[PDB]
């Protein structure tokens, strides 16, 4: 039907279009499947010269290798749109539904239809939500337990880094959170927490700055390097000339005339400047002991940069538009951009104002505040690819923690919540369910399918996958009996089953409902499919 | 050598023949893709994306064919689109059939392609008058029905499952543009998408939904009672239209045009707080220093805002659009503003703006979607197309035609029974219509499994006998009346769906020769 | 490391290598499957040259088509050796390798290793044959009834060609085994059956003649065509000139010597000749309605014909070598090469003797004989493919039917082996294990692969297989609750269980033999692959 109508075409219908999104899925899980858990493997990526980057995130993975076929589109903007926005499960999205459709393909040979199969796992799926309520577990903020968010840090990040990058990278993200709960509840993440590059010592020198870090210092030598009580001042206008919307030439006619306009030209930024000056006579006492620092949102002219370093006012340009956002949640004071209305009360406060270089470029610190509202985390690296590392390391970690102080609930992992599906789906009367028919092998699929991630931490570890749950599945059998809530886990270390409860293995909440939820979506839209085209004008 | 033409003239019969079969072709594409059970299509188009879809029309947009009789079957599919939204698919897979039968006896018992077009007016004017006695009214104020005619769409979509909030979500988004005749317009449904969530806690919330945050960090990110004023101009000093050229003579003039740059954007700026307005939407950028004021009043800034979404504003706030600034009044000003707040998401900042919800002009909303992945928001997205487009001819038109097929078999059985009585030469092409319209439910006992050869012979046997609301579940496969089955689709769809079939078989049997290749 | 030996080498490795073997086994399945069962699709070989056939048989399907995939050379060679020593049963094996495989690889992807899965397909191919010894039937073929063969002929050419061509087609298999027998020796040929291709009123005109039919006319047309009794004469040596081998030239003194030279020619000729002349009459002379037919091997002089033509002689030549054995078998004589000896208790007899004109050609037909040995079957057609397909028939049709005189047990068909054997392999308690845990996970991969025949029939007739199997296992079921040997089958026609025996469908014993055995050394060595590699020079 497609030849005679376009001249060059190509067509796959009825089985090729089922092998291919089966195909194309179990071969793009091969590829992330090593990757998911502790002991799995890393992953460079040289693209063109041989920059070089490393992680385990498979959502870089992704977005950085270019792939042609129509199937894995969808699972590389499944799995990236997933971890946008929640920053945790993105190989799990792959693993599910790279497993849940050759797990349902076996029927379709068999010739069920692929409608009431996807009917199933809709319907399967409503059933994991009702399941999500009685799994939780509620918790309290109004505690404030350190050591709950300290194996909740660890969950991540011992998946990316090891145990000795974990350990001191661990305390880093707690206090930086330790600070985000507050009365109003409201959660900020993008503005309180940020990352910045600095080539330095190794990774394991990663420190906590209470204050915000700029990677700007003082321009002059003559100009204060290190500054004990600095009260910053806020101003987003732009101190160096302005050229004037079509002003044209100072028409000059003796030479005189010549000095004259130069020096007019200035005046307008000595009349910026005194206003500085008046705002200083006001907080002139203890001058020797107190100081006073500038910070520009554009740049300064170097002509006025030597009027700041008279009065030993620590000048700073050029800074960024999240920085200025910023600067009132740390010193405490308030933002202001014109230099006709000023006050004191705007000032903030600083207990500490240091400067430290390294060859050409310098970093200004500031710290020891009083009620800072924001912090930062300054990571330090050798390499360009460890500082991508712990790029994606912090950034899928602050994302994860996070999420437990939206909500009043945490979904404890290590197989738990697959475990415990896989009993609810094959051992739930089906009466209850609306579904007949042959929906009887779709709630078995998806309740097989959620069997093979625990099982995928194993076979990183060499173990036999298969032998490793019969215990596993010898404890639940018991534990409904016994009378005595628990759940079990998968341990790597020895082979063995254990609780995520005293262990420490946690997850968040959003993660696992949004997973199955997109997966789903995904893996039923690509079994309806039975043709594939490609047509269009180019 | 003679002008560009005559490679190689397709004349005579065999010409007609490879439309007959271009034609056929395209319905072949989409033949699994009708019904309940209907399979979906992956297309790749050359740029990079994907589109991930059942809809015909979506389908043939992506598709291209070098062939000039398949791509006015092409256009069909825009007609529907762009008429009333829905029943696309339909339209290309009766057509197909149509110039099908109509083809043994062009090709055989030569019958001039006029003679065929003649009888077909006949048939056109009869299947408006059996689809009008055929359908019933139905209440339009009756929400309970509603929701059932709604969804009647969506059960051949992926969202069936979640047919009891779509429907919900579709029947207030209608119903808040649908202006007091009954005109409604899908220019100001927005169609703003949000990657990731469940679907279950999306709904449709009163208002707009932006893209960007506030600029000061001070601005009141909540606010009881926000007071919104729509702004088209740049807040900045501009350059200005004529040849200018200052000619600076003292030294005192220099700091004087840079002090009025500060002194104009203070009198636009303390012209606005004589309202004392909290949010101040600019359609253009927005300077630091005029920012700074608009702060010292109790305003709240955003970046530039294009002109689409203000133009939305305007009619929830109840704000005009407004450009000249010395014209500022107070009763131009927004007002029954519900609620301010910005939630963080990962990918970009939310400002929601919220409704009191208490003639005048109608109403705008934005739909949240909250999918699985960027393809899942496309397949969602033209899902509420399908669906919302079914709530407009209910409005516009009260009568409702039966689903399931039952309409077209009606017009099968009775241009079948009057072809008897219509003796003459006409006959033949009157009574090929028929052969047509019973496809329509063979495609949906094919896609069910079933086998169309008793089903149909089952059908005609019960539909003189028992009744004309008869048809066939798309799900079980056996026959079942929509009285008791309760699902119903309008009778707008069943008439641009007979009207835009016939109409395109007159003008491509109307072809004698082909000839490509003359000129641009 | 490969590529250091030979960079123009290439080496798929432990996931790569098994992904091919599974999916050009699939894709080998995929295809050829649907052959299967009567219900099944014809498939046209157009080569390069036009040469169209019609077949099902998978032998003459890959024999054409060349294979380039590695893995799928293999399973064509599976399909020769089973079609060589069987010819019948090609499609069962390249489904029972597709669906071990595909069953294997299942559990391969679960973290088991190939060697204990394909030690349980030994265990399960063992214990098949403990079930085959006894679920097979003996029967006494010493009656020699018409009614079994027809229906055991009826049931192996149903899967060639429609209905009403079967019906005319399966008295012909069932008259080539008439007089082929021996009780004692129990020696049953098979090549002594003649096909001869011609084309006359329709393949459904066909008819089974009891003597020999060769493809060769008479020469002459004074010869009579209609013979009431002939004496067939063998012979073998050329009647034409034969150069003296030693080399030798006839250098005559004059011209009155070349006459006579040419008429030593003439003597030796005549010299074996009168020998033929002399023959004829020693029987009796002046005898009317008393023929005498000559079959040469060789060529023979035109010269030589007038002397044949005179005395009414028929006369054929080069005739084929497998025919000299058929000559005696149907008409009783002797074969003999010379003519140095000859005497009347050597011919043979013949009751008809006729030709027929059909083109231009003519075809030999010897027709009641007393007791002949052996037979022929004309396979008429329509057109080129039909002889071909015809000739697949008889020559598929003709082992099944044989195998039941070679030995007399014989296995009840429609699936009733696989569905019967699929129980028996499920619960092997104490009797062959070998290990804990590890041959059990291949004799459940064994039972599942067994039961895709039926399956493969059910899909080819447009039902669910599911539905239709549901019924079956609950009739074996419920037969067992009776203790009874009820052999259950699967009706294409209304999708229902019906009997093997009753209605009409049986296997050879020997097809079953050599599938298993060879699906499952073919099945078992491709998952010990785990490497595939390419060498050479160009
Ligand atoms: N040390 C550990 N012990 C047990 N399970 C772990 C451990 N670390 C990670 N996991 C499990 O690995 C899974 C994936 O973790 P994570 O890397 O955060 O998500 P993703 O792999 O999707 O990016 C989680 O379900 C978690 O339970
Ligand atoms: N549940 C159903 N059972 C049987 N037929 C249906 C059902 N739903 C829709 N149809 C038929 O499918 C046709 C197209 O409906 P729909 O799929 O909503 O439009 P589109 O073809 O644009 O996707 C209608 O004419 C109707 O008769
Ligand atoms: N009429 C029939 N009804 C049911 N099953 C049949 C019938 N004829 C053949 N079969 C099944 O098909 C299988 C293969 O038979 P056949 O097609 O003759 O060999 P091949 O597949 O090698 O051509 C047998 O095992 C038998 O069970
Ligand atoms: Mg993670
Ligand atoms: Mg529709
Ligand atoms: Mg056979």
């Amino acid at each position: 039907s497609l030849q005679l109508l376009n001249p060059k075409a190509e067509s796959l219908r009825r089985d090729a279009a089922l092998k291919v999104n089966v195909t194309s899925a179990e071969g793009l899980q091969s590829v992330l499947e090593t990757n998911l858990g502790p002991k799995g493997t890393l992953k460079m990526l040289v693209d063109g010269a041989g920059n070089i980057k490393l992680t385990k995130d498979g959502k870089v993975l992704l977005t950085e290798m270019q792939i042609q076929s129509p199937t894995a589109v969808l699972i590389a903007r499944a799995a990236a749109a997933q971890d946008e926005i929640t920053g945790d499960g993105t190989t799990t999205v792959v693993c599910l539904v790279g497993e849940l459709l050759r797990q349902a393909h076996r029927f379709i040979q068999e010739g069920v239809h692929p409608r009431i199969i996807t009917d199933g796992f809709e319907i399967a799926r409503k059933e994991s939500m009702k399941f999500l309520d009685e799994f939780k577990i509620s918790k309290t903020n109004l505690s404030n337990d350190r050591e709950f968010l300290l194996q909740v840090a660890r969950s991540s990040l011992l998946t990316k880094v090891d145990a000795d990058l974990t350990e001191v990278l661990t305390p880093i993200v707690t206090d930086a959170v330790l600070s985000v709960y507050d009365a109003q509840a409201d959660n900020l993440d993008l503005h309180m927490v940020e990352i910045m590059q600095m080539q330095h010592l190794s990774p394991k020198d990663t420190t906590f700055i209470k204050g915000l870090v700029l990677d700007h210092g003082g321009r002059h030598p003559d100009m204060p390097t290190r500054v004990k009580n600095a009260y910053v001042l806020i101003l987003n206008v732009s101190l160096e000339y302005e050229k004037t919307e079509v002003n044209s030439g100072f028409f000059y006619s003796s030479a005189d005339q010549r000095d004259k306009l130069a020096a007019s030209e200035r005046k307008f930024v000595d009349a910026k400047l005194k206003k500085i000056i008046d705002l200083k006579n006001e907080v002139c006492g203890m001058d020797p002991d107190k100081g006073f620092v500038i910070i520009n949102q554009k740049g300064i002219d170097p002509m006025s940069l030597d009027v700041f370093a008279k009065h030993n006012i620590l000048a700073l340009r050029r800074a960024k538009r999240r920085n200025m956002e910023r600067l009132q949640l740390v010193t405490g004071g308030e933002a202001q951009n014109s230099v006709e209305d000023l006050s004191p009360q705007i000032l903030g406060f600083s207990g500490l104002v240091y400067q430290e270089t390294i060859g050409e470029e310098k970093f200004t610190y500031v710290t020891e505040n009083t009620d800072p509202k924001s912090c930062t985390i300054l990571i330090k690296g050798s390499t360009h690819y460890a500082l991508a590392q712990t790029k994606d390391a912090v950034r899928d970690g602050l994302r994860a923690v996070a999420n437990v102080l939206k909500d009043k609930n945490i979904i404890p992992g290590a197989g738990a919540f697959y475990i415990a599906l896989s009993r609810y789906l094959r051992s739930a009367n089906m009466n209850k369910l609306g579904a007949k028919g042959k929906t009887k092998t779709g709630i078995e699929a998806f309740a097989e399918a959620l069997l093979v991630i625990p099982k995928t931490l194993v076979k990183n570890s060499g173990f036999d996958p298969l032998d490793v749950l019969a215990m596993v599945e010898d404890e639940l059998d018991d534990a409904q009996d016994s009378d005595e809530t628990r759940y079990v886990g998968v341990d790597l270390n020895i082979g063995d089953s254990c609780d995520p409860t005293i262990e420490g293995i946690w997850d968040s909440y959003r993660v696992l409902r949004n997973a199955i939820t997109g997966a789903t979506g995904i893996a039923s839209n690509l079994l309806l499919c039975d043709e594939l085209l490609r047509a269009g004008r180019s | 050598v003679f002008m560009n033409a005559s490679q190689e003239r397709t004349t005579g019969r065999q010409a007609q023949i490879s439309n007959i079969t271009a034609a056929k072709a395209v319905a072949d594409v989409i033949r699994t893709c009708l019904g309940p059970k209907a399979m979906l299509k992956m297309l790749l188009d050359p740029m990079g994306g994907l589109v991930l879809t059942n809809d015909g029309h979506a389908i043939l947009r992506e598709i291209d064919v070098a062939h000039p009789a398949a791509k006015s079957m092409l256009e069909l599919s825009r007609t529907q689109d762009e008429e009333v939204g829905d029943g696309t698919t339909t339209v290309i897979i009766l057509a197909g059939e149509i110039l099908a039968q109509c083809a043994p006896y062009l090709i055989e018992k030569n019958i001039h392609p006029v003679i065929i077009i003649q009888a077909l007016k006949k048939a056109l004017t009869d299947a408006l008058e059996v689809i009008k006695q055929v359908s019933k009214p139905v209440d339009v104020e009756n929400d309970a029905a509603m929701k059932k005619l709604i969804q009647a769409s969506i059960g051949t979509k992926y969202v069936i499952h979640w047919s009891e909030k779509m429907c919900e979500l579709a029947l207030d988004a209608v119903k808040t543009v649908r202006k007091d005749f009954e005109i409604d317009i899908k220019r100001y449904v927005r169609v703003e998408k949000i990657p990731g969530g469940d679907v279950l806690d999306s709904r449709v919330l009163k208002g707009v939904l932006l893209n960007k945050d506030v600029v000061h960090p001070k601005m009141s990110r909540h606010i009881e009672n926000p007071r919104v004023v729509l702004l088209d101009c740049p807040l900045e000093y501009k350059k200005g239209e004529s040849q200018t050229n200052i000619e600076i003579e003292k030294e005192e003039d220099w700091n004087r045009i840079l002090q009025i740059e500060e002194e104009q954007v203070q009198l636009m700026c303390e012209q606005i707080l004589a309202v004392r307005p909290t949010l101040v939407i600019t359609e253009k950028g927005v300077s630091d220093l005029a920012q700074h004021y608009l702060l010292k009043g109790g305003c709240s800034v955003l970046r530039r805002v294009k002109k689409s979404d203000n133009n939305r504003i305007a009619r929830v706030t109840g704000a005009t659009i407004v450009n000249r600034v010395e014209d500022l009044k107070e009763s131009d000003v927004g007002t029954n503003c519900g609620l301010f707040k910005v939630e963080m998401i990962g990918d970009e900042y939310f400002s929601f703006l919220d409704n009191c919800k208490e003639s005048g002009l109608q109403k705008a909303c934005t739909i949240m979607l909250r999918g699985g992945s960027k393809d899942i928001l496309n397949e969602i997205d033209r899902n509420l197309q399908d669906a919302m487009a079914v709530a407009r001819n209910v409005m516009l038109s009260p009568s409702l035609s039966p689903g399931g097929g039952a309409t077209e078999m009606a017009v099968s059985v009775k241009l079948a029974e009057k072809a008897k009585q219509l003796e003459g030469i006409q006959q033949w092409p009157y009574q090929a219509v028929a052969d047509a319209m019973e496809c329509i439910p063979r495609t949906l006992i094919q896609n069910a499994g079933g086998d169309p050869i008793r089903l149909l012979s089952q059908l005609r046997a019960k539909h003189a006998q028992g009744n004309f609301t008869t048809g066939i579940d798309g799900d079980k496969g056996k026959i079942v009346d929509m009285v008791s089955y309760g699902i119903w689709e309008p009778e707008v769809i069943k008439q641009q769906s007979v009207k835009t079939a016939i109409e395109s078989a007159c003008l491509l049997l109307r072809v004698d020769d082909i000839v490509s290749g003359v000129r641009k």
